[PDB]
C-alpha cells in the first residue's frame, strides 16, 4: 500500500541517493544477479557482531522484498535504509482520533466520514486524494475503515 | 512480484499528516465544548445560593436542607462511579480477548560496514 | 418498624448536631461550606458521566473489533 518510509525515499536528497547507491554497488559484490539475497546480507551483519540463520536473514529481506524476488534491489534495499533510518503516535491517542472520525458512533470510520473529516483541512482535496486514502486504509475492501485498519492506516504518522 | 500505486506516496503523508491534525484538534473542541456544557450543568443542579435575603428559619432549614442533600447526591456519584469501575473491567477484559485473537540494525551501523568513512 | 425508626432518628439527629448550635452567622457559613460541597460532588459526578459515556462507545468498538477477528 503506502508507507510513511516510501514518502522519505522519494524525500532523499540527489546526493543522498548515490551514497547509498555506492553502499549498494558494494553490498552486492560477489552476487551473481547484482541484489542482495541472504548470503550478502549474511556477510555485512556479521561485520556487526551478528550472525542470523538463513531463516531470520530471508525474513529480514522479505520485510523489503515487493517484487517476491527473494533478494533485495536498489528500491527496495532503497527503503530498507529508509526503514533502518532512525527513530523517534500512542494506540491511546489514536483511539481517540478514530472516535473524531467515526461521526455516527459506529464505531468505523466510513467514506462519509472520511471525506467530511477530508475537507476538514485546508487543502484542496482531490477526486483522487479521497479515493487512495480510502484504499490504503480500507485494507480489507468492506467499504468502511475499520479500527485496527485505522491504527495500521495512521501508523508511523507524525 | 508486485506493482506501483496511483499518487505520491509523500502527499498521502501529508494528508495522513493533516487529518490526524485536524482531528487532535477537533478534539480540544469537543473538550472546551464539555467544560462549558459543565459549568451551565452544575448552574442547573447545583444552583447558585443567595443567602443574602435568608433570615433565621429560612437560613436554617436551608442548611438542613443542604445537609440533607449531601448525602443523597453522594449516593448517584457512587453508582455512576460504580458503574465506570465495572466497565475499565469491562473494557479492559474485552481488550483482552481481542489481544488473543491478534532482531536488530542501524542505517548508519551499516553504511559504516559499507562505505568505510563516510 | 423499630429499626427503622433508628435510621429515621439518628439521621435526624445528624441534622440537629451540625447545625442547632450553629449561630444566625454560622448558618451563612455553613450554608456555604455545605453547598459548596454539594457542588464539588456534583461536579465529580459529571466527569464521570461523561467518563460512562466515552465509555459506551470504547466498548461498542471493541465489540465491533471483535466480531470482525
Ligand atoms: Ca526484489
Ligand atoms: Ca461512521
Ligand atoms: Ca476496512
Amino acid at each position: 500500500m503506502d508507507d510513511i518510509y516510501k514518502a522519505a525515499v522519494e524525500q532523499l536528497t540527489e546526493e543522498q541517493k548515490n551514497e547509498f547507491k555506492a553502499a549498494f554497488d558494494i553490498f552486492v559484490l560477489g552476487a551473481e544477479d547484482g541484489s542482495i539475497s541472504t548470503k550478502e546480507l549474511g556477510k555485512v551483519m556479521r561485520m556487526l557482531g551478528q550472525n542470523p540463520t538463513p531463516e531470520e536473514l530471508q525474513e529480514m529481506i522479505d520485510e523489503v522484498d515487493e517484487d517476491g524476488s527473494g533478494t533485495v534491489d536498489f528500491d527496495e534495499f532503497l527503503v530498507m535504509m529508509v526503514r533502518s533510518m532512525k527513530d523517534d503516535k500512542s494506540e491511546e491517542e489514536l483511539s481517540d482520533l478514530f472516535r473524531m472520525f467515526d461521526k455516527n458512533a459506529d464505531g468505523y470510520i466510513d467514506l462519509e466520514e472520511l471525506k467530511i473529516m477530508l475537507q476538514a483541512t485546508g487543502e484542496t482535496i482531490t477526486e483522487d486524494d479521497i479515493e487512495e486514502l480510502m484504499k490504503d486504509g480500507d485494507k480489507n475492501n468492506d467499504g468502511r475503515i475499520d479500527y485496527d485498519e485505522f491504527l495500521e492506516f495512521m501508523k508511523g504518522v507524525e | 512480484a508486485k506493482k506501483k500505486s496511483k499518487i505520491s506516496a509523500s502527499r498521502k503523508l501529508q494528508l495522513k499528516t493533516l487529518l490526524l491534525q485536524i482531528a487532535k484538534q477537533e478534539l480540544e473542541r469537543e473538550a472546551e465544548e464539555r467544560r462549558g456544557e459543565k459549568g451551565r450543568a452544575l448552574s442547573t443542579r447545583a444552583q447558585p445560593l443567595e443567602l443574602a435575603g435568608l433570615g433565621f428559619a429560612e437560613l436554617q432549614d436551608l442548611a438542613r436542607q443542604l445537609h440533607a442533600r449531601v448525602d443523597k447526591v453522594d449516593e448517584e456519584r457512587y453508582d455512576i462511579e460504580a458503574k465506570v469501575t465495572k466497565n475499565i473491567t469491562e473494557i479492559a477484559d474485552l481488550t483482552q480477548k481481542i489481544f488473543d485473537l491478534r532482531v536488530r540494525i542501524s542505517a548508519d551501523a551499516m553504511m559504516q560496514a559499507l562505505l568505510g568513512a563516510r | 418498624t423499630e429499626r427503622e425508626k433508628k435510621k429515621k432518628i439518628l439521621a435526624e439527629r445528624r441534622k440537629v448536631l451540625a447545625i442547632d448550635h450553629l449561630n444566625e452567622d454560622q448558618l451563612r457559613e455553613k450554608a456555604k461550606e455545605l453547598w459548596q460541597t454539594i457542588y464539588n460532588l456534583e461536579a465529580e459526578k459529571f466527569d464521570l458521566q461523561e467518563k460512562f459515556k466515552q465509555q459506551k462507545y470504547e466498548i461498542n468498538v471493541l465489540r465491533n473489533r471483535i466480531n470482525d477477528n
